[PDB]
């Protein structure tokens, strides 16, 4: 019974800085493994970036290490990911992910099927 | 094809835990029979448990070389001759039954590290956490089966003998089955890895606190499965109504009961609790550790008034107590990373067998010897003395109350250490 809300999305400067927040009211957030997808239009949902229950384990994207930075506060059930340097590749719909809390190689769990709750997806484009 | 195979390990279980407490509701008739002082009867259990925790890793470890119904049909027969033997002891000789204890301990080991193993191999899927749960809830039933087999033979009968003789025979019609209809699944360093293993659990944190809560869970439930029978006994010696079959068929029935109410209303609690805080699973046992501490003195101090405020205390504090044997599972499972999960497991078995109830039934006999021997020798004074001695139960759930609240407090830190070590 866990339901996501992402916000700060939307048109932004290229190469510019963008926050994403994604909230979870439905039920305690220090269960939930969570994660970012993004929906190309020209392709299917692809990982971006993964943190674990307490905040102690993040995985990224090989193609994006360096850049985005993922947080959590789960105090206040909110995860936060900053984007910086936007790459023109960027432009996709991102849709927050949840999944129990299990205690996996999160660089193993890459497949869009392990999730099983998710958000409705808010678009960026660079 | 398989669900028979299922059923008949159930029922060899049920087996196990019915003969592993059948010494306890006729214990009373032993200690009269043999003549011996408390610390005889301590003996007979403390020798069970040391041995079974000996034996546990051997046979855990063996059940990976050869064939695991061969050597869980081997056990069984064992064990229940060995029983069956016992049976037959002359008073004058009273450690060749504790030497059958301690083969009867060997057996069961085997038969408690084997099974699981094969229950979990038969199937995959929830239906295999549903016939675990089968099977793990045929532990109280079998203990409660137990403590009414002996009771009720001992009534029948006129002897205590023939409550040793009632569970090997089923034991046999048991065990021609696991030879038979039980199937073989072709399904499937180390000391190195073991103390690497080792190392590391050593400097986790609310591991070592989660083992010794469980190791006072199993120190008290251990000392009060094998004395309050004998302590209701000599209340209602003491008490002016004059008699105890009915007692130990109570206890049996209450502990069989409780046993089933504990542990889903420990299940519902920790499923309600979770929605809170994170910190649940360790709290709510801690809770569970108080709910049994201020019922338990309870019954100290009531066990003088009447019976049914004692059958009360018991049945709250039983309930109480078992909610936690589901929770702590969870509670391990949720801070060793999977890749050392079977050995912290295992410690933890180790641990908690060493610590809590190889000792307790010895130490509340040894105590009970060492105040019965500085005051007069009367029938209120035993019972005044067993009393007593078992007022050291009440402490150590505290003390495992207090681990499991230390457990609470380094939950989190634990488990970012798990996690970052697991992606790291
Ligand atoms: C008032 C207390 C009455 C206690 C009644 C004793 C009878 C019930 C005991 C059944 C055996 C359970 O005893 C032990 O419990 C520990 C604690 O998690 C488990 O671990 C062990 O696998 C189990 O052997």
């Amino acid at each position: 019974q866990v339901q996501l809300v992402e916000s700060g999305g939307g048109l932004v400067q290229a190469g510019g800085s963008l926050r994403l927040s994604c909230a979870a009211s439905g039920r305690l957030l220090s269960w939930y493994d969570m994660a970012w997808f993004r929906q190309a239009p020209g392709k299917e949902r692809e990982f971006v970036a993964a943190v674990t229950s307490t905040g102690a384990g993040t995985h990224y994207v090989d193609s994006v290490k360096g850049r985005f930075t993922i947080s959590r506060v789960n105090a206040k059930n909110t995860m936060y990911l900053q984007m910086n340097s936007l790459k023109p590749e960027d432009t996709a719909v991102y849709y927050c992910a949840a999944a129990n809390t299990r205690l996996t190689a999160l660089s193993l769990r890459t497949t869009t099927g392990s999730w099983a709750y998710w958000g409705k997806g808010t678009p960026v484009t660079v | 094809g398989r669900g028979a195979a299922a059923a008949i390990l159930s029922l060899g279980n049920v087996l196990n835990y019915l003969d592993r407490y059948t010494v306890a509701g006729v214990l009373l008739d032993i200690q009269q029979h043999f003549g011996v002082k408390d610390r005889g009867a301590g003996l007979l259990q403390s020798v069970f448990i040391c041995s079974f925790m000996v034996a546990a890793p051997i046979f855990g470890y063996l059940g990976d070389r050869f064939n695991r119904k061969v050597i869980l049909s081997c056990g069984i027969f064992f064990w229940s001759a060995v029983t069956f033997s016992s049976s037959f002891i002359p008073q004058q000789y009273f450690w060749l039954l504790v030497l059958s204890r301690g083969l009867v301990g060997i057996g069961e080991a085997s038969y408690s590290t084997i099974a699981p193993t094969i229950i979990g191999d038969l199937f995959t899927k929830n239906t295999r956490t549903l016939m675990l749960s089968v099977f793990y809830f045929a532990i109280p039933l079998g203990s409660g089966l137990g403590y009414i087999t002996g009771s009720s033979v001992k009534q029948a009968a006129g002897d205590w003998h023939w409550a040793l003789r009632v569970s090997p025979v089923l034991g046999m019609i048991t065990g021609t089955l696991i030879l038979i209809l039980v199937p073989a699944t072709k399904r499937g360093k180390a000391r190195t890895s073991w103390l690497r293993d080792m190392k590391a659990l050593i400097r986790n944190r609310s591991y070592v606190f989660s083992s010794l809560a469980t190791s006072a869970v199993s120190f008290a439930t251990g000392a009060l499965g094998m004395w309050i029978p004998l302590y209701l006994h000599r209340a209602q010696v003491v008490q002016k109504t004059a008699e105890g079959a009915k007692d130990s068929l109570i206890f049996g029935a209450i502990t069989c009961f409780t046993g089933f109410l504990g542990v889903v209303t420990g299940a519902g609690a920790t499923r309600w609790c979770r929605l809170k805080t994170q910190r649940a699973d360790p709290l709510v046992c801690a809770v569970g550790m108080l709910g049994s501490a201020i019922f338990i003195c309870l019954i100290f101090v009531a066990a003088k008034s009447s019976i049914v405020g004692a059958y009360i205390c018991i049945f709250v504090g039983e309930t109480l107590l078992f909610s936690n044997w589901a929770i702590t599972a969870d509670i391990l499972m949720y801070v060793v990373i999977p890749t050392r999960r079977a050995t912290a497991v295992a410690l933890q078995s180790f641990t908690s067998h060493l610590l809590g109830d190889a000792g307790s039934p010895y130490l509340i006999g040894f105590i009970s010897d060492l105040i019965r021997q500085s005051t007069k020798d009367s029938p209120l004074w035993e019972f005044l003395s067993l009393g007593y001695a078992l007022m050291l139960c009440p402490f150590v759930v505290v003390l495992g109350g207090m681990f499991f609240l230390a457990t609470a407090l380094f939950f989190v830190s634990d488990r970012a250490r798990a996690e970052q070590q697991v992606n790291q």
